[PDB]
């Protein structure tokens, strides 16, 4: 919910999602990006939460 | 602790099985305190006073007792 | 009328853990168990299919 930020640089960030897409916006102090790419569906079947 | 465990006085939490059962295990000892006499054993030595000790201890040369009745020659005749 | 029921503390038996093989949309247990021993499944939704 929360990160640093330098002059530059990249940061990375975990999603979890239950669309095949992911074409959400993402905003970074307020500044919006868009993302696009297509997502797998899981091997796994079974989850513990 | 939880309502089906003991708590010490060292915040650590045992049973209630283990709340005066002849062992110690509480650390300070907060077990084994209180409850009933444990009146000795068959197998023990009893002090004057009412303190237990094992029987091997019972005219060693040394006294054990807080009394020292276990090196009496009351019970032991030299 | 002596000899009160008191609650104590008693041990219970722990059954072997049971294997879980994981298919699309369920699980298969595998259930060991030399004494007969209570399983009991329920649905977190609106419908409990309790078994
Ligand atoms: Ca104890
Ligand atoms: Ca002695």
């Amino acid at each position: 919910a929360t990160t640093h930020v330098t002059a530059t640089g990249s940061i990375t960030l975990h999603f979890s999602t239950s669309s095949p897409q992911a074409n959400f916006i993402v905003s970074l102090c307020g500044k919006k990006t868009t993302c696009n790419a297509e997502c797998k569906p899981p091997a796994d079947h079974i989850i513990g939460e | 602790c939880e309502p089906s465990q003991f708590q010490c006085t060292n915040g650590r939490c045992i049973t209630l099985l283990w709340k005066c059962d002849g062992d110690e295990d509480c650390v300070d000892g907060s077990d084994e305190k209180n409850c009933v006499k444990k009146t000795c054993a068959e197998s023990d030595f009893v002090c004057n006073n009412g303190q237990c000790v094992p029987s091997r201890w019972k005219c060693d040369g040394d006294p054990d007792c807080e009394d020292g009745s276990d090196e009496s020659p009351e019970q032991c005749h030299m | 009328i002596p000899f009160r029921l008191t609650p104590t503390v008693c041990p219970v038996p722990l059954a072997h853990t049971p294997t879980v093989t994981k298919w699309f949309k369920g699980i298969t247990l595998h259930l060991t168990a030399t004494r007969p021993t209570l399983l009991t499944t329920r649905k977190l939704g609106l419908r409990a299919d309790a078994t």
